[PDB]
């Protein structure tokens, strides 16, 4: 919900 | 997703990949096919010795207890056909996609994400302490990851309630629990939390010590050593004071010169958190409220807890040691209900 950025992880 | 690993659980599931073995417990994800969704397993046969079922009960009944996004959420407990034929138990939980440990092993993370982490691991902690719960064991393989950066702490069988046996990593060990005899506290899982962010900032362990002898110096030698009475205030042994006393004198380490491109903030978040006293150490929602996590601190939406007794744990402190059969009793307990 705090993610404000979209931050992500490229996790196959 | 090898033969070997067998899982006596009902056919309705189908085993997917292995993604922890280990001698206490080995976790798969698994197909539910009648409704296709897929979970992860945590297998643990719990009756060999009471040590492994004391493990099994207390992690189950933290599991069940909270209900928090930052702790990983459990579905079930799969029911046994028969008390004569329980010999496992599986622990149904959330499939998450990967752990810390993993992540930092694998990827370069910004500085965004290890704000996002590391807040999230304060987050679940906070909400322990609150609770009187302290986890004993936080290190990056305890903590999930999905790709949207959600974080779950897991392994919470080392709890202890505030008021042989399996040993916590020694890297991420406080100190004055490993000079001491002392009552581990909330600010012991700090110091892991410290140990935490250090890693997440270096990729690699800060104290990766081969033993007792050389994790105190890893460790004092970033901290600097203790050597006033007032230092040495929070150790009681004698032994322990005079082995502290033979160390090298070494003055706390300037980490943001050994460490120039780390976010200032953070640095000086970490440097609250390793702290040699323990009553001097930032608490979890103090670390909530540093600057270096700004962006994602709302003091409105992180959970506090309420005070569970010792008495939850009350299998732990009987005059006379529970047998087996009386802990199958309480886990099955546990699973019906
Ligand atoms: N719900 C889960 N989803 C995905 N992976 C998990 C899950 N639970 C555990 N794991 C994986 O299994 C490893 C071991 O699980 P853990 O609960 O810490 O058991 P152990 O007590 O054997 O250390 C974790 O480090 C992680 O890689
Ligand atoms: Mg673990």
């Amino acid at each position: 919900r705090r993610n404000l950025k979209g931050l992500n992880l490229n996790l196959h | 997703m090898p033969k070997r690993i067998v899982y006596n659980i009902s056919s309705d599931f189908q085993l997917k990949s292995l993604l922890g073995e280990g001698a206490y417990g080995v976790v798969c994800s698994a197909t539910h096919k009648p409704t296709g969704e897929i979970v992860a397993i945590k297998k643990i046969e719990p009756f060999d010795k009471p040590l492994f079922a004391l493990r099994t009960l207390r992690e189950i009944k933290i599991l069940k207890h909270f209900k928090h996004e930052n702790i990983i959420t459990i579905f079930n407990i799969q029911r046994p056909d028969s008390f004569e034929n329980f010999n496992e138990v599986y622990i149904i939980q959330e499939l998450m996609q990967t752990d810390l440990h993993r992540v930092i092993s694998t990827q370069m993370l910004s500085d965004d994400h290890i704000q996002y982490f590391i807040y999230q691991t304060l987050r679940a902690v906070k909400v322990l302490h609150g609770s009187n719960v302290i986890h004993r064991d936080l290190k990056p393989s305890n903590l999930l990851i999905n790709s949207n950066c959600d974080l779950k702490v897991c392994d919470f069988g080392l709890a202890r309630i505030i008021d042989v046996e399996f040993v916590a990593t020694r890297w991420y060990r406080a100190p004055e629990v490993m000079l001491t005899s002392a009552k581990y506290s909330r600010a012991m899982d700090v110091w892991s939390c410290g140990c935490i962010l250090a890693e997440l900032f270096l990729r690699r362990p800060i104290f990766p010590g081969r033993d007792y002898r050389h994790q105190l110096l890893l460790i004092f030698g970033i901290i600097g050593t203790p050597h006033s009475d007032n230092d040495l205030r929070c150790i009681e042994s004698p032994r322990a004071r005079e082995y502290i006393k033979s160390l090298p004198m070494y003055p706390a380490a300037p980490l943001e010169k050994m460490f120039p491109r780390v976010n200032p903030k953070g640095i000086d978040l970490l440097q609250r958190m390793l702290v040699f006293d323990p009553a001097k150490r930032i608490t979890a929602k103090e670390a909530l409220e540093h600057p270096y996590l700004q962006t994602y601190h709302d003091p409105n939406d992180e959970p506090e807890g309420e005070p569970i007794p010792p008495s939850f744990f009350e299998f732990d402190h009987y005059k006379e040691a529970l047998t087996t059969k009386d802990l199958k009793k309480l886990i099955w307990n546990e699973i019906f209900s």
